[PDB]
RNA sequence: UGAAGCUUUCAUACU
RNA sequence: UAGUAUCUGUUCUUAUCAGUUUAAUAUCUGAUUCCUCGAGGA
């Protein structure tokens, strides 16, 4: 059968390792399985709300890039909320139409009353897209900067 | 670590009596073949040496005990109790500000994990 | 439940050997006692004297 | 346990006499032990080498640390974010220093260990200060090239 | 972790 | 034909000493009112 205790030795006689027993044929082993010894040996071995309420009118954003050396400026209107716009780097493998030859990355900045503005980065790593590291959001002038 | 702490205390005591920022008793000792690795800001002991120099500068204040005598902290337990209550109120305000900053960070993390990342627009 | 009368009589059991070097720990049947001198507790008891 | 050195990061090419032959130049390795698995019946990558003196085990731990044996990061040692497939050559302080570049750590991290050997199990758990450091670890560190071992950072608990 | 002995009405195999 | 072996079944108070015997066990031979729900156990 499929039980690991039943096996075939080099001699070819059947043998139950669970009971340490030898049987001449299959019927003797099956009669041993119904016996007290095999049952006792087996008994011994037995032991969402914020995403749906977000308004999307998709206004026209104003991004200004500048090649620095040692940084993009996004002009956004007044949102009147404490939620800062967040930037994140994603891949071009997921799209609404999935165009061919998409093997680059895109850093996109998104806010709640405005639409996300995305910029493609052909380079591998030239900066850091972390939010708390190299980003700033002045709510007095409503200016977003990321370097 | 007692000898290094004593050397740092001696450097903080000798640097606090200087009349300028670079004209001290430790800048000329660096050119006098005396090895002092605690003067450079790259070491971790420099942050403790700066605090020791700040304490030595605050021990030279005119109400620190050089030409005046403190009467409110030395002869008024009610003023010390009011200062302890003000410090406890400042600690409670700092804890409330930290809780508000943690709540704002949690709100920003909830807003960032619910926005649509598939609406890409390249202008 | 209790062990079968064969396990209790065939296995040298019902006879207990005690050892002062081992906290007067009373051991069971012939085979179990022989291993005891090699086991941890007896080594511990012997280290007490050095 | 003091005279024995626990080795981690062994591939299928490494064997029980092979580790004793490789550790023979470091010191007199008296015995080698490799615990076999129950489902596969082979070594799980972690083994032990019991030498004669503790100085030979210290020299083997200081010489064969973070080595590339059989295409595997073998290292000898003294015998809500989840990181998997981590190298055993790194310690808790090394993992805290590696995690300090992304974000701030709340406390000292802990690494899971095997109940038999106790050197390295294969997975570790680390907690960040805020969710921004966890997102930066899931964006950058989840897939970064570690010391000859591709690690994988994931969230331990998330609510839909 | 382990110790499977003794007996017959069994029943089954080999000499 | 009549011998052996292997499965199945049975396998003898967690109450105390002495004698025969045993390597030691084992075996054999002798001594040592109350509780529970008319009933059972000690
Ligand atoms: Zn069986
Ligand atoms: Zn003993």
């Amino acid at each position: 059968n499929k039980d690991p205790y039943f096996m075939k030795n080099h001699l070819g006689s059947y043998e139950c390792k669970l009971c340490l027993t030898l049987h001449n044929n299959e019927g003797s082993y099956l009669a041993h399985t119904q016996g007290k010894k095999h049952q006792t040996n087996l008994a011994r071995r037995a032991a969402v709300e914020v995403k749906k309420f977000v308004k999307i009118g998709r206004p026209g954003y104003k991004v200004t890039k500048q090649r620095d050396s040692e940084l993009f400026q996004i002009d956004y209107p007044e949102i009147a909320e404490g939620i800062m716009p967040r930037h994140r780097f994603m891949s071009a493998y997921e799209q609404r139409i999935e165009p061919p030859d998409r093997r680059w990355q895109y850093l996109l900045m998104a806010a709640e009353p405005y639409e996300t503005i995305a910029f493609k980065v052909p380079s591998r790593e030239i900066d850091k897209a972390e939010g708390k590291f190299w980003t700033h959001w002045n709510r007095e002038t409503k200016q977003f900067f990321l370097q | 670590s007692a000898f290094d702490l004593d050397v740092v205390k001696l450097t903080a005591q000798f640097v606090a009596r200087n009349g300028r920022q670079f004209l001290t008793q430790l800048m000329q000792k660096e050119q006098r073949n005396y090895q002092f690795d605690f003067l450079r800001p790259q070491h971790s002991l420099f942050n403790y040496f700066t605090k020791l120099v700040e304490q030595y500068t605050k021990i030279l204040i005119p109400p620190k005990g050089l030409f005046s005598k403190l009467k409110k902290e030395a002869e008024n337990p009610r003023e010390v109790l009011d200062q302890v209550c003000y410090r406890v109120e400042w600690a409670k305000f700092q804890e409330r500000e930290r809780k508000k900053e943690e709540e704002e960070k949690e709100k920003e993390r909830v807003a960032y994990a619910q926005i649509d990342w598939h609406d890409f627009v390249v202008v | 439940k209790p062990i079968p009368y064969w396990l209790y009589k065939l296995h040298g059991l019902n006879i207990n050997y005690n050892c002062e070097i081992c906290g007067n720990y009373t051991y069971r049947g012939p085979k179990a006692f022989q291993r005891h001198f090699a086991e941890w507790r007896h080594a511990h008891g012997m280290r007490c004297l050095g | 346990q003091d005279a024995t050195v626990y080795v981690g990061g062994l591939d299928e090419k490494v064997s029980e006499p092979l580790l004793w032959e490789l550790f023979l130049q470091a010191g007199p390795v008296v015995n080698t032990h490799m615990p076999k698995d129950r489902v596969t019946g082979q070594h799980q990558g972690y083994g032990f080498v019991e030498f004669l003196s503790e100085e030979d085990a210290d020299y083997a731990i200081k010489i064969m640390n973070m080595i590339k044996l059989y295409g595997k990061p073998i290292r000898v040692n003294k015998a809500n974010i989840f990181i998997g497939n981590l190298d055993p050559e790194i310690d808790e302080k090394l993992l805290y220093d590696t995690f300090s570049a992304f974000g701030v750590i709340l406390q000292t991290p802990k690494i899971m260990r095997d109940p038999d050997t106790g050197n390295s199990k294969g997975y570790a758990f680390i907690n960040f200060a805020s969710f921004d450091a966890s997102d930066a670890a899931i964006e950058a560190m989840n897939g970064q090239y570690l010391c000859n071992r591709p690690i994988t950072v994931s969230y331990a608990f998330k609510k839909d």
